[PDB]
């Protein structure tokens, strides 16, 4: 009932670049093997012991944050259901500890080799211990995003990592099958070791950064008429101008005409001619000149034939004696001299040849092929096996080159051609200044879209920055402030160029200082807004697009302030922190949506909470306000009651006697008309669940199968770990009568049955001893009148106000006290930057031992635990 | 009934006898996840004499079954550690106590 205080030690989170995926079409392999070898582990730095795990997670869920979490503290890897942990006796996924029967069961002791199986074909992560397998792994997990190594490490680790023979050298070999995790790097890209979710780097200067922008699930994936006989004759004239032109760049560097195919004797058979070229050499070009048209008018670019007479007055280029091969026979290719590409041609011949690779691609994948860092024939693995936008710059030209001749030609033969979130970083609402005069200072280390100025405290980050009447900022990428719309201002900014931002609450008005030059509007103006309110104060804030990096010196030395002199001290404004012992505190935004009480004067919904009839039990509604015209705002909506049930630590293994000693909880929904039951999911969310995504489905809930056996091969237990447990109303179903859904628990067996209109139905589910259930329901509106919360007894179960609140177990009335109110789960929320952060060293040593990684620094902190919604 | 699960290898001869002290620097725990002792915050390591019935019947029979420096997780069942008035203010009454303890020096 009451805040628990503890100290908690921070930890970590460090990846290579090896991101694992698969999809229908998948060009990766998807097993892949990695290893880990400790050499120093302190057991115990402080009073706390060392997190120290190590696993795989995906992109989009595991975002382990510094301060605050799921759980007392510390979140690392396996507090989620999207990553998993492993620290030698524990199997961590979903913030449960599962032990296990290793031989020699201890904790991830120094000199020790862990090594973690990756397998996406079926579903199955394995993990063995200095060349011992363990008895448990995790099966029927989601695919949905691409996997990495992730270590987290608390104060006093040093670890290395083995992600392939090329970096690191493997102490066991690996089962046959799984290849090193070091050749799924891509070409454009060297294998580095680098943070998730980051958003402060220490700089030469700390560099404050925005989100990265990491790679999709359908990214890896390639992406794919009749023909007019005006452009059927001259697919053979192309055919033999490219074989004019591959004989022509064949005879420059070396080969010659020969009967006989060779590459290291540098023999081309088709040499001479087109016609003198084999059959199946000619119906290749024929197919390969009949797929380039016909991609040609597949992008939509129209063609006409005209101007025949200036192409037959064309001739060929010219060829001197040194042109000519060692057989005596040259090709006569067409001169494209007189042509010069346009720059809109120049953009169809890079879009030709993104889809010339991607057919390529995908029909590569079609015969079984594979990507890697090697180049292996027969294990069907080739390294330009990626699409056209991660392919390197070293292919991506060459086809081009290739494809530019083939156009210029056919333009030479007379034919026409015609053509996450955003991150907002602020101060302390405790330094928000009501008069005077202030300055800050921001660097842009990286040009785009960023946005910095001054805003009022009462700042919310659901809206975009400077669309509301809460900020007056200056947008930089293209020039223009933004205070209830968009005004143009001053001049684009520039990479490595500082912006002084000045306030001057005496005159309300504010300056903007592009490089010392005051900026200038369109009428003259060098003041940017005026007439400011006061009301309730300003802090500077900062905003921060997708993977831009700038830090923000609020000018506490007065030396580090690099155009303070030049303008902005002689007209008398002081900078902000000018006398202060410590550094300014941040608060920054989360993109993990966490849950929070609807606010009373929202204008999309209400809840209203109804009395008890002697007919209808105590129930609460939600009901839309504005539903028809006026800026109706229909998107889904994730509801949660603010009080859960808690679980049984043992389990079990109408009459005043059945009720007194009954354990088992009813709650029912009532769904009204108007409202289509397809919308409607019903059921209990356990706590750590931040998925807020507007195309909802039970097929995107994270389930973690989790089966642990003996060393024959016989499985002991399963397991299955999910943090959304709900049924589809549409199953059960202009709809004039109600659907009414009911939940049944029971805490001393840990089974839950779904019920509906009376009728039970075919699902079931079983959940660990300790966990605790928030019954939510997650709808869609369609209506005016969506749904209703009725907190009813049946016959001879009691309702829900027994397992929540102990002083109320024995009175099987229902009731509903104002700590029960209902919640929703908003995208953002405000969190706070802590003032040390772990400092790591990254440094690769030798091509054997691999990349090594240690921190000493030991952290500490204090946090409230809460534990009615286990959250930190 | 004691599950004593071993979390880090010890030496493995030298194990307690009687009338001999023991340096054991604990941490227990509750069976929810929440800490009621620790002797860690304190950076003083509890020293206990073995057979004198100072400490719990579940801590005692704990703490003879492992070696030097090893350290070990126990359960203690809430029949062999306050049964059923508890110590009031720290532990709830018939509550399910959970032990990491680790023998430093002197068996």
């Amino acid at each position: 009932l009451l805040l628990q205080t503890n100290l908690i030690n921070y930890v970590t989170s460090i990846r290579p670049n090896i991101f694992v995926g698969r999809a229908e079409g998948s060009t990766q392999y998807g097993k892949w093997y990695f290893e880990v070898m400790v050499d120093e582990v302190v057991p115990f730095l402080t009073a706390q012991a060392t997190h120290l795990r190590v696993g795989w997670a995906l992109t989009e869920g595991y975002s382990p944050y510094p301060g605050g979490g799921e759980g007392w503290g510390g979140n690392g890897v396996g507090d989620d259901l999207y990553s998993y942990g492993f620290d030698g006796l524990h199997l961590w996924t979903g913030h449960v500890a599962r032990p296990v029967t290793s031989p020699g069961q201890h904790l991830l002791a120094p000199e020790d080799v862990v090594s973690c199986c990756l397998d996406l074909s079926v579903p199955s992560i394995s993990f063995r211990i200095n060349g011992c397998p363990v008895q448990g792994v995790f099966e029927a997990f989601n695919l949905d995003g691409l996997f990495f190594p992730v270590v987290s490490f608390s104060a006093g680790v040093k670890v290395r990592f083995l992600l392939g023979g090329r970096h690191g050298e493997f102490k066991f070999l690996p089962p046959p099958g799984y290849a090193p995790c070091h050749e799924a790097v891509l070409p454009r890209e060297r294998l580095r070791l680098e943070p998730i979710k980051e958003y402060r780097r220490e700089g030469p200067r700390p560099h404050l950064v925005g989100p990265s922008r990491c790679l999709s699930h359908t990214d890896f994936v390639p992406c794919p008429i009749v023909l007019p006989p005006h452009l059927e004759r001259i697919r053979e004239k192309l055919a033999e101008n490219i074989h004019e032109l591959w004989a022509l760049t064949r005879i420059e560097q070396g080969w010659t005409y020969g009967p006989v195919r060779d590459d290291n004797k540098r023999l081309h058979p088709c040499l001479v001619n087109f016609h003198s070229l084999p059959e199946p050499e000619r119906n290749y070009n024929l197919q390969m000149s009949g797929e380039t048209l016909k991609t040609l008018l597949a992008l939509g670019c129209h063609v006409g034939m005209a101007d025949e007479k200036a192409e037959d007055n064309l001739k060929k280029t010219k060829l001197p004696k040194t042109y000519m091969m060692s057989n005596g026979y040259k090709p006569a290719p067409l001169d494209l001299s007189h042509v010069r590409l346009t720059p809109a041609q120049t953009t169809l011949v890079d879009r030709l040849a993104e889809n010339g690779h991607n057919v390529w691609a995908r029909d590569r994948v079609a015969q079984g092929w594979s990507y890697s860092a090697v180049q292996d024939i027969p294990a069907r693995r080739n390294p330009r096996l990626v699409p056209y936008r991660l392919l390197d710059e070293a292919t991506k030209r060459s086809n081009r080159d290739s494809l530019c001749q083939a156009v210029r030609t056919l333009l030479g033969y007379g034919y026409n051609i015609e053509p996450d979130r955003v991150r907002i970083f602020r101060a302390e609402k405790s330094y928000t200044v009501q008069s005077g005069r202030w300055y800050f200072e921001f660097e842009a280390v990286t040009t785009g879209e960023m946005r910095v100025g001054w805003a009022r405290p009462e700042l919310r980050p659901d809206v975009e920055l400077g669309a509301d009447e809460l900020a007056y900022v200056f947008n930089g990428h293209r020039g223009q402030r933004w205070h209830l719309g968009s005004e143009p201002f001053g001049r684009p900014w520039q990479s490595g160029d500082v912006v002084g931002c000045m306030i001057d609450l005496t005159e309300n008005t504010i300056i903007f200082t592009l490089n010392g030059e005051v900026l200038m509007s369109d009428s003259g103006s060098e003041t940017a807004f005026r007439e400011i309110e006061i009301g309730d104060g300003f802090l500077p804030v900062c905003s921060l697009g997708p993977g831009q990096v700038g830090h923000l010196n609020l000018g506490q030395d007065v030396s580090s302030l690099r155009f303070f002199a030049i303008c902005g001290l002689q007209e008398g404004f002081e900078p902000f922190a000018i006398n202060m012992q410590r550094p300014v505190t941040t608060w920054f935004s989360k993109s993990l949506p966490q849950f929070e009480p609807v606010p009373p004067e929202h204008p999309h919904y209400e809840v209203a909470r109804m009395d008890g009839t002697v007919d209808t039990p105590p129930c609460l509604r939600l009901a839309h306000r504005t539903w028809g015209s006026q800026n109706s705002l229909v998107e889904m909506l994730f509801l949660r009651l603010s009080l859960p049930v808690q679980f049984h630590q043992h389990f079990r293994c109408d009459d005043p006697e059945i009720i007194l000693n009954t354990t088992t909880y009813y709650y029912s929904v009532r769904v009204f008309a108007g409202q289509e039951p397809s919308c409607v999911w019903v059921g209990w969310v356990t706590p750590d669940y931040h998925q807020h995504d507007m195309n909802f489905d039970l097929s995107k809930v994270r389930a973690v199968t989790v089966t642990m056996g003996d060393e024959q091969g016989n499985v002991h237990s399963s397991l299955k770990c999910s943090n959304c447990y709900m049924v589809w109303g549409g199953d059960f179903v202009i709809s004039h009568t109600d659907l009414v859904i009911g939940c049944l628990v029971d805490l001393a067996t840990g089974l839950m049955t779904f019920t509906a209109n009376g009728k039970e139905s075919n699902t079931f589910f079983q959940v660990e001893p300790n966990t605790k259930l928030f019954p939510a329901v997650f709808v869609l509106p369609t209506h005016q009148n969506v749904i209703q919360f009725e907190l009813g007894k049946q016959k001879n179960i009691m309702p829900l106000s027994a397992a929540m609140f102990l002083s109320e177990r024995k009175n099987p009335a229902p009731q509903c006290p104002p700590r029960l109110e209902v919640q929703m789960l908003m995208p953002v929320s405000w969190s706070r930057m802590p003032n040390h952060f772990l400092q790591v060293e990254t440094r690769r040593a030798g091509e054997r031992l691999g990349w090594a990684v240690q921190c000493q620094d030991p952290l500490t902190m204090m946090a409230l635990h809460i534990p009615e919604e286990n959250r930190c | 009934g004691v599950e004593i699960e071993t979390i880090s290898p010890g030496d493995g001869r030298t194990f307690p006898k009687k009338g001999q002290t023991c340096v054991v620097h604990y941490t227990g725990m509750l069976q929810n996840g929440k800490k009621f002792d620790s002797s860690r915050d304190r950076n003083k390591p509890f020293k206990f004499r073995i057979g004198k019935q100072e400490v719990i019947k579940g801590f005692e029979e704990g703490a003879a079954q492992m070696s030097l420096g090893q350290r070990a997780k126990l359960t203690c069942t809430p029949d062999v550690a306050y049964g059923a008035t508890g110590h009031p203010g720290v532990i709830p009454p018939n509550a399910t106590l959970i032990f990491d303890v680790e023998l430093l020096n002197l068996e």
